């Protein structure tokens, strides 16, 4: 989700962009500013929420030993989804 | 206790203790202490004045015959009144043994050169002079060995900064290499690593 | 057995498509060996193997003459190989990507880029953090 | 147990004396050396045809660094700073803050490749396989500044080389 | 007056960065004054600013012709201070790669010695074998020379499934390469003229000057640290120690060739007797746990975190640990104050004492003789300057 | 939970490896 | 008594004698240094620089410190005589590329925070 | 003052000086010294170059990482100047040529290019402009080179009213065309001098003084629209100066008088070279013309610089011109020449 | 124009002659020189590209800074660089020469050889493999293929 700035400079996913008065912009003349186009926040927001039939679920990021340390997530709050602290995947219990 | 723990040898411990007692008995004028570490290393702590006699004894004694000087270096402990610790490592090929001899000095007290006993000492003392500033008397040719020509200070002292005081570059106005005060684009980042919980109870110090 | 060597050379000449292709590969790669085609890039690189050659010469690549924007008839470099064929060519695996394709991901580049140093596209470093200290803005209205 | 290398005595009979005289006056051992060089002349050379042919490597090879993602596209790095703590050259600089969605992510991840020793300690320390040493070794530059990598460059490297990095990790992770 | 000449640092025969100030009468060498420190990087202070794991890669770059041997010496010192024991498979791997490293070092020494004397071909013949051993290094660690593979817990990783077969394939053929080099050099009258009775040193002078390794064995001294003070599993292998009788360059060259043959012998024994089991000590307060355990169990994650951030603490004490490195006795005087960072780490390099004796060895010789004597001492200045 | 698989020497052992010097005479009188 | 042992000198008189000998040697050597290193400075400049270095440590009142300073000066003279030093090493005494820094309070206040 | 441009550090290589300077003509004699002085204290330097990049390499070690940026430019293209001055707060113009090429003459390099630089810098918002002219610039000067200098300084003042104009006189240094030019005349055996050089007075100035003066003018808030004259501390008759130059080089001095028209003919003959001419008719005229005295203009001393005399810096230039026999001679041996001062 | 074509062809000829005959100085500092020697070894055989070591700086075209540069060593490296006839090129090999590397914070180490001499190509690695150094050499050859000396001279 790359947007442009008033000077035309591309904005990074961390939100960095030189101001108009900033002289450091001169380093991009006759060259380019390296920006990664795959914003992880939007990509993780695109993932669907899993529904499970237990109060506690377990997440390891997928791939077993190729994922992250395995953690357990509580799903007692009905008006909220449980989020993995490593992966960002979301889990919930069936409602309504 | 078996698989992961290093085994200990008690025969060598006993032999090294007996030889330490032997050396201490023969030279009571200079020997201040004798220790045997629990991984079977023998050290002898002596007064500085006995650097030449003790070493000579260890080199030429029939029962000692430590005829090889493996290493000679210094250790800097600022909290001591005598800052510098001088360490000789000796090897006896006849008896297949090793011994360590230790003494001390400060910034203004010379230590007698041991080049007459071991030729190998010649460069080692030079290094000690270059890195710590300890002067050796009667050295045949004492000067810097490791540092740049005209270098000021002794970098291996604890109070010497890691990056030093000066840095070099090429200047086109004078068409030569010049030295300037150090400036670092990224400062070295000091890490505070020690745990606030004691690790080894066997080394606990009295609370004074 | 000299005639066998000479006929081997003639077959090498004829196996590059005639004199024109033989000279083209002789002047582009300084080598005229004929191998078995393993695969072809989407960029145009061709990959050959000959298991009778000793280790190191048993696999090779004939580079394309036109990568993303530059003419590579003479100017070729090892950074033109895409990662899957890179893994095959450096003998980090035995299975070519044709028979053992890599896992597909939506974020993997669909177009390999070679080394871009010395060009406008080259990477320029910069700080990725925002401003730390915020300055006071004086009021725009007179004070008396 | 020991052996001697230079403790033999030549024979003093007329036969051996004349053989040694012939060796002295007719240059026999020099001719043997010439024969050895002539033998090497007719062997196939060991030279490969770089860059059309490449040197052999293994999946464990440590090369250009990269930052990786989960299959969903979310970054693996959670800014624990273990790689920064363990790096023997102090080549890694990390700044982090809570993201807009509350995630623990970096705002700065810099590697000075002119400080780095390519020891791979960062990838051993990492608990989520976020930072890796890739297989690429052909990335020479024309300026010093191009070798000071920021987070955008490392993420681009990950997206560029993941197809090979994942296969390389698949071949070795059971040894780790 | 005598003519004063700068031999190096920018000289093909200076073995890197060395400023040999020579006083010459004609081409007779009246005095040699080696000036070093052109590669002094201040390694020991830097080590004082690192944890024990962080300091290990410095030993790769001390003697950059014998990397895993320096790793082994430093690991043995840290193990002694830690009162822990590597597992048997790790020790066998250590000895195998130490012998491979000795092969690499001896190839480099002999071939560059011949190159300096004027024979260039054996360098080219043997550096292909060096490249194959570099491939072994890379397959085990991912790096061709600076492996960082041997660590105070054992080794970083276990062998890949096909490595022993390739090592055996290389070893069954290396002896013919040794034979070809010998055919080029050993009986050549020009080589003997350039080597025999050059740089003679007596046994007593060698002992008093602090020499070690081949520089002793060429003079008839029957000493070898692998036989008198074995460290890992060297008491379980059979090999002979080559001994010279003249104390000159030629005898030391013969000793190095014979040591290469003995290294092939030891490598064969190590290949046949490799045992199964783990490759680092099963003690997670020293050696990091496996990745699968670190991502599964709480204690494993805690110990991984602490070992990679703070590092393991070493009980206070000082050790001098020495090994028979390919260039001679390589030693470490390591002092621990109880924390995770060493208080002092003095490195003992055999090349230091060997180069300090260059002036003694060059008396009554010429310039080319001094070049040969430089080659015969097997000097790398990374370890000399530190 | 299969059998442990590790890099090991083959059953029995490897073939013998030559290490001694081999310089044939190879000459006339 | 304080029970301290000497290096060379017994008191300050012998130390001053050694200082004078070292100064004589450096003063004699300066013109040869100007000739051999092909320096663009004059002999008077070199002798003034020599004088300046000695004056810096003039305040020291301990004979052991003076002895060590004389040893270091002799080492430096030996480095210079044998041309172990290069031109850059000799010219480092003159700080030719270092911009001058004002000692006044106002100048320091203007430039930065350092005292 | 735009926080990113607030000075920081100690004034060394890794410091921030707060200066963003675009230096036109930075690949010449004065350019290397100016760039080195800017990079010593940690300024961001922008180098517009038209030459082969191989000829800019010697300027690369003069700055910390990222502090020297190289960009192509065309003297006849306004957009190149715009591109290379868009971000600078200081623009320095050191563009000039001693001879006329088939593509650029004196009017192109001393009037049109400086005027374009001044106009584009004023439009871009650059606040400080330094323009280098000549001390002898005159609208009625016989030399083509001097007349264009005067016209160009007028046009620069018109385009950028707050510009600082600096007029030096015959800069000498290691890469100069003043001491080297006279030393190289030994190859013809004798030195031809118009009127034996007895009616020409010179006041040469050291290169480092000029560079330091440019730096101090950049850092001086009072020097906005001022015109300075950078001259050395002594004035010499041309004969005496050339005699001293030949004495420092230990070469035999054989001066002979040449008529003005004959020297003009020699300049014509040498002008035909497609490469850098050994001399030109304009060059001959400039050499024989006396340096002006402009006491009403401020000088180097007004910028805190004590002018370096030629007697302390001639050896560093002329030692290269000695034979092996005289290479080691010290600087205080060659009996400094006489000065016509007051 | 005829002059443009002639100078362009002469530029191509001179550039080809220069890049086909690259003679590096016999000069090494530390660990990286071992990989340089392996690049000279038969597997890579740099001599087949026209790259031949020569000891004298007067007969060298390229300087490869292969290893750590100390403060004691910097004047000698600058001196042997200055004694190379022009055109000359510098290749920086390894982290130590690039920016200091493992010893960046040492009191006795120059933080990158580009503080002493101008650098054309930076080769990353500790050490770079022989293949990586060969890649850097070929990149320098391509850079030499791109220069326009006679065309720029004609443009003057
Ligand atoms: C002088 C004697 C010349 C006779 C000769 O060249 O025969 C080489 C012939 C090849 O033997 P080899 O190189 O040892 O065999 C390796 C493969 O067979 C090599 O076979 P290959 O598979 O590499 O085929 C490559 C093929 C084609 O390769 C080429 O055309 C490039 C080489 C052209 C060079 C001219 O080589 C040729 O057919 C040309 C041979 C030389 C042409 C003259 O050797 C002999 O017949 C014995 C000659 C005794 C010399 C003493
Ligand atoms: C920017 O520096 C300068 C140079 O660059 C170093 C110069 O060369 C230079 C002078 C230009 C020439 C190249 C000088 C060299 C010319 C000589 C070699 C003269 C040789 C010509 C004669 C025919 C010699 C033979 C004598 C005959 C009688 C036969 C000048 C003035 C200069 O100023
Ligand atoms: C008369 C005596 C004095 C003059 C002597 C002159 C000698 C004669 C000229 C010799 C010409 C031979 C050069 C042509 C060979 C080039 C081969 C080709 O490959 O070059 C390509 C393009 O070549 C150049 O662009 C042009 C070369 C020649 C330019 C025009 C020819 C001018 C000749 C005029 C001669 C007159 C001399 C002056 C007389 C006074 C670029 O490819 P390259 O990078 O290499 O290889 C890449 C490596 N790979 C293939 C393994 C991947
Ligand atoms: C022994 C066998 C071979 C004998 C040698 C014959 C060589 C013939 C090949 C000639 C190739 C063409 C020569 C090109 C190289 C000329 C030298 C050079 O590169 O200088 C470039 C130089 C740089 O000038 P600037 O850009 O203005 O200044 C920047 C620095 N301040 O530009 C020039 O001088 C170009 C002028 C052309 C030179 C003449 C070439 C004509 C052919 C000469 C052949 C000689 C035959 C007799
Ligand atoms: N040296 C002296 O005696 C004193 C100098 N003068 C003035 O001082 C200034 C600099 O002097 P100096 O360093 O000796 O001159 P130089 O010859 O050394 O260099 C002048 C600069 O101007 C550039 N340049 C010249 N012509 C053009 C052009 N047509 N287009 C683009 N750039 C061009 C050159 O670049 P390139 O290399 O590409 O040609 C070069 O970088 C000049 O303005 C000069 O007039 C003031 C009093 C005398
Ligand atoms: C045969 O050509 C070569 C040399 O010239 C004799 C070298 O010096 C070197 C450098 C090695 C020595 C010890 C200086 C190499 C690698 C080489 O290949
Ligand atoms: C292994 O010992 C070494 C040498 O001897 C073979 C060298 O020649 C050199 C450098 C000289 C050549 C040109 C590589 C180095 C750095 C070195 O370490
Ligand atoms: S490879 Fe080693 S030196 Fe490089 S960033 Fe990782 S931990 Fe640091
Ligand atoms: S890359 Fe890995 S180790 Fe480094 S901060 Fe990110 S998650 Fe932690
Ligand atoms: S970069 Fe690495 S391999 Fe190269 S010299 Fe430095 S420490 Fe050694
Ligand atoms: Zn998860």
């Amino acid at each position: 989700g790359v947007r442009t700035s008033p000077t035309g400079e591309k904005v990074t996913h961390t939100g960095q962009a030189y101001d108009d008065g900033d002289y450091r912009r001169v380093r991009f003349s006759d060259r380019q500013k390296e920006v990664n186009e795959n914003f992880a926040i939007d990509l993780i927001a695109e993932q669907p929420v899993s529904e499970v039939g237990s109060r506690v679920i377990s997440c390891d990021g997928g791939g077993g030993a190729l994922g992250h340390p395995r953690v357990y997530i509580n799903l007692d709050k009905e008006t909220k989804t449980g989020t993995c602290g490593y992966c960002g995947l979301q889990f919930r219990q069936p409602h309504h | 206790t078996r698989p992961t723990i290093r085994p200990r040898n008690d025969v060598v411990h006993k032999q090294l203790s007996a030889f330490g007692q032997y050396v201490a008995e023969i030279l009571p004028k200079y020997v201040q202490q004798v220790q045997v570490s629990c991984f079977n290393e023998l050290e002898i702590f002596i007064h500085p004045d006995g650097v030449i006699p003790v070493l000579t004894f260890l080199r030429d004694h029939t029962n000692a015959q430590f005829k090889s000087l493996a290493d000679l270096t210094a250790v800097d402990v600022p909290t001591r009144q005598n800052r510098f610790e001088i360490v000789y490592n000796l090897l006896s090929l006849r008896f297949n043994s090793r011994i360590r001899v230790k003494t001390y000095t400060d910034e203004l007290t010379p230590i007698e050169s041991s080049v007459t006993v071991y030729k190998a000492a010649n460069w080692y003392e030079r290094e000690i002079w270059d890195m710590f500033g300890v002067f050796f008397a009667n050295h045949p040719d004492l000067r810097r060995i490791l540092t740049d020509y005209g270098f000021e200070g002794h970098p291996f002292r604890k109070d010497f900064p890691l990056s030093g005081y000066v840095e070099l570059r090429y200047d086109d106005e004078v068409k030569r290499v010049v030295a300037e005060p150090v400036e670092l684009a990224q400062e070295f980042r000091k890490f505070d690593l020690n745990s606030p919980w004691e690790a080894f109870p066997a080394y606990r110090q009295p609370p004074e | 057995e000299l005639v066998q060597v000479l006929r081997r050379g003639l077959q090498q000449v004829s196996g590059h498509g005639g004199l024109r292709g033989y000279l083209r590969v002789l002047f582009r790669a300084n080598d005229v060996r004929v191998g078995t085609l393993v695969g072809e890039d989407k960029y145009g690189n061709k990959y050959y193997e000959d298991n009778k050659q000793f280790f190191g010469r048993h696999r090779w690549v004939i580079y394309t003459t036109e990568m993303n924007g530059r003419d590579t008839f003479w100017d070729v470099d090892g950074s033109m190989v895409p990662p899957e064929w890179h893994r095959w060519l450096h003998c980090m695996t035995d299975d070519p990507p044709t028979t053992k394709p890599p896992t597909a991901r939506k974020y993997i580049w669909t177009n390999h880029k070679f080394n871009v140093s010395g060009t406008p596209q080259q990477y320029v470093p910069y700080s990725t953090t925002r401003k730390k200290i915020q300055e006071w803005v004086p009021p725009s209205t007179p004070y008396k | 147990t020991y052996k001697f290398v230079n403790m033999r005595e030549p024979s003093m009979d007329m036969k051996s004396v004349t053989d040694r005289a012939a060796q002295t006056l007719l240059w026999t051992e020099l001719v043997r050396g010439l024969g050895m060089t002539l033998s090497y002349l007719f062997r196939e050379p060991a030279t490969i045809n770089y860059p059309f042919e490449k040197g052999p490597l293994s999946p464990r090879f440590r090369g250009e660094h990269a930052l990786r993602r989960y299959p969903s596209g979310e970054e693996r790095c959670i800014a624990c700073k273990l790689c920064e703590a363990v790096c023997p050259a102090q080549a890694i600089t990390i700044e982090a803050e809570p993201r807009a969605d509350g995630s623990r992510r970096t705002t700065r991840y810099d590697i000075d490749m002119t400080k780095c020793i390519y020891c791979g300690f960062c990838q051993e320390a990492c608990p989520v396989d976020a930072i890796v040493e890739g297989p690429n070794f052909e990335f020479s530059t024309e300026t010093h500044e191009e070798l000071l990598y920021n987070k955008e460059k490392l993420l681009n490297n990950g997206d560029k080389w993941e197809a090979e990095i994942a296969a390389n990790i698949q071949a070795d992770y059971l040894y780790r | 007056s005598n003519l004063t000449l700068n031999f190096g640092p920018q000289h093909p025969a200076a073995h890197g960065v060395l400023r040999l100030v020579m006083e010459l009468s004609g081409e007779m060498v009246r005095k040699c004054d080696p000036h070093i420190g052109l590669l002094h990087r201040g390694t020991e202070k830097l080590i004082e600013y690192k944890t024990y794991l962080q300091a290990l890669p410095y030993f790769d770059r001390l003697d950059y012709v014998s990397m895993m041997c320096n790793e082994q010496a430093y690991s043995l010192a840290v193990e002694k201070l830690l009162n822990i024991q590597p597992p048997p498979r790790a020790q066998w791997i250590r000895v195998l790669f130490g012998e491979i490293t000795r092969l690499l070092n001896h190839i480099m020494a002999v071939t560059t010695h011949a190159l300096d004397i004027g024979a260039m071909t054996p360098f080219f013949w043997m550096f292909e074998e060096r490249e194959k051993m570099f491939e072994f290094y890379e397959r085990v660690s991912g790096a061709r020379m600076h492996a960082a593979y041997i660590r105070p817990g054992g080794v970083h990783q276990d062998l890949p499934l096909g490595l022993l077969d390739d090592i055996y394939e290389f070893s069954k053929n290396f002896s013919f390469r040794i034979d070809e080099l010998e055919e080029m050099l050993t009986n050549n009258r020009i080589w003997r003229n350039r080597t025999v009775d050059i740089g003679v040193v007596t046994a007593e002078d060698a002992l008093n000057y602090g020499f070690s390794g081949v520089m002793l064995r060429g003079s008839g001294i029957q000493w070898d640290l692998r036989k008198t003070q074995p460290y890992d599993v060297y008491d379980q292998v059979e090999f002979d120690v080559p001994i010279g009788s003249r104390g000159d360059c030629y005898d030391r060259y013969l000793c190095r060739v014979e040591e290469m043959r003995q290294s092939l012998r030891i490598i064969s024994q190590c290949l046949n007797k490799m045992p199964p089991g783990e490759i680092k000590v099963d003690d997670a307060k020293v050696s990091p746990p496996k990745r699968a355990e670190m991502k599964t169990s709480m204690e494993s994650l805690i110990h991984h975190f602490k070992l990679y951030t703070e590092g393991y603490q070493v009980p206070p004490g000082a050790t001098y640990t020495a090994i028979e490195a390919p260039k001679g006795e390589f030693g470490v005087y390591l002092v621990s104050d109880g924390s995770s960072r060493p208080y002092r780490c003095k490195i003992k390099a055999p090349g230091f004492a060997h180069l300090a004796g260059l002036d003694k060895m060059s008396k009554g010789h010429m310039l080319a003789d001094v070049v040969a004597i430089i080659g015969t001492q097997d000097i790398v200045f990374g370890e000399v300057d530190r | 939970a299969s059998k442990v698989k590790q890099d090991m020497p083959p059953p029995g052992g490897y073939g013998p490896i030559d290490y001694k010097r081999n310089l044939p005479r190879r000459g006339l009188s | 008594g304080t029970s301290v042992k000497p290096i060379f000198s017994r008191d300050m008189n012998e130390a001053k004698r050694r200082v004078r000998e070292l100064y004589r040697a450096w003063y004699r050597e300066v013109p040869n240094t100007v000739h051999l290193f092909q320096l663009d400075i004059s002999v008077k400049q070199g002798r003034d620089k020599v004088r300046e270095m000695f004056m810096k440590n003039a305040h020291v009142t301990d004979p052991r410190v003076v002895d060590l300073l004389v040893i270091k000066g002799k080492m430096e003279l030996e480095e210079t005589i044998n041309v172990w030093k290069q031109r850059t090493h000799i010219m480092r005494f003159f700080h030719e590329t270092e911009a001058p820094r004002p000692t006044d309070f106002l100048s320091k206040f203007y430039v930065g925070h350092d005292p | 003052l735009h926080h990113a441009l607030i000075p920081h550090g100690k004034g060394g290589r890794s410091s921030v000086s707060g200066i963003v300077a675009t230096v036109f003509g930075a690949t010449g004699f004065l350019g290397r010294y100016v760039v080195n002085h800017l990079g010593r204290m940690g300024s961001q330097v922008i180098v517009p170059y038209r030459c082969e990049p191989y000829d800019t390499m010697h300027l690369r070690p003069m700055g910390d990482l990222g502090q020297i940026i190289f960009m192509e430019w065309n003297g006849k293209d306004k957009d190149s100047i715009r591109k290379v001055v868009e971000h600078s707060n200081v623009v320095i113009n050191l563009v000039g040529r001693e001879w006329e090429t088939k593509n650029f003459d004196f009017e192109d390099v001393f009037v049109k290019i400086p005027h374009a630089i001044a106009q584009v810098s004023k439009e871009a918002g650059v606040e400080k402009l330094i323009h280098i002219s000549h001390l002898n610039a005159d609208i009625k000067s016989p030399s083509r080179y001097l007349r264009s200098k005067a016209v160009g300084e007028k046009e620069v003042r018109a385009a950028f009213p707050e510009a600082t104009i600096i007029k030096p006189s015959d800069i000498f240094g290691r890469e100069d065309r003043f001491l080297n030019y006279f030393a190289s005349m030994r190859w013809f055996g004798g030195v031809p001098l118009i009127s034996l050089g007895k009616e020409t007075v010179k006041q040469p100035v050291y290169i480092v003084d000029v560079s330091k003066g440019i730096i101090n003018a950049i850092k001086d808030p009072d020097a906005k629209g001022k015109t300075f004259a950078f001259v050395g501390p002594n004035r010499y008759l041309l004969f005496d100066l050339v005699q001293y130059i030949f004495a420092v080089a230990y070469r035999p001095f054989l001066p002979y008088p040449l008529p003005h028209f004959a020297y003009r003919w020699v300049g014509r003959l040498f002008e035909v070279s497609p490469f850098e001419p050994w001399t030109t008719r304009d060059k001959v005229e400039r050499v024989h013309m006396s340096d002006m005295t402009l006491p009403h203009l401020p000088g180097l001393e007004d910028l805190g610089i004590q002018a370096t005399p030629l007697e302390l810096k001639a050896i560093e230039v002329l030692r290269r011109h000695r034979t092996y026999r005289w290479l080691t001679s010290e600087m205080e041996d060659v009996k400094p020449a006489k000065t016509v001062n007051i | 124009s005829r002059g443009e074509y002639v100078v362009a062809k002469l530029d191509d000829l001179v550039n080809w002659a220069r890049r086909s005959s690259l003679w590096p100085m016999t000069f090494g500092l530390a660990c990286c020189a071992v990989e340089m020697m392996h690049m000279a070894a038969p597997r890579y055989d740099m001599d087949r590209f026209g790259v031949v070591f020569r000891a004298s700086p007067r007969q060298s075209d390229v300087m490869i800074v292969a290893g750590t540069l100390t403060n004691k060593m910097a004047p000698a490296l600058r001196k042997v660089y200055d004694q190379m006839p022009e055109p000359r090129y510098v290749v920086s090999m390894g982290s130590c020469a690039n920016g200091g590397g493992y010893y960046h914070y040492s009191y006795s180490v120059v933080r990158g050889c580009d503080r002493i001499v101008p650098v054309d190509i930076y080769v990353p690695g500790c050490p770079p493999t022989a293949e990586a150094l060969l890649y850097g050499i070929l990149q320098l050859q391509r850079k030499i293929k791109r220069e326009k000396r006679l065309r720029i001279w004609y443009r003057r």
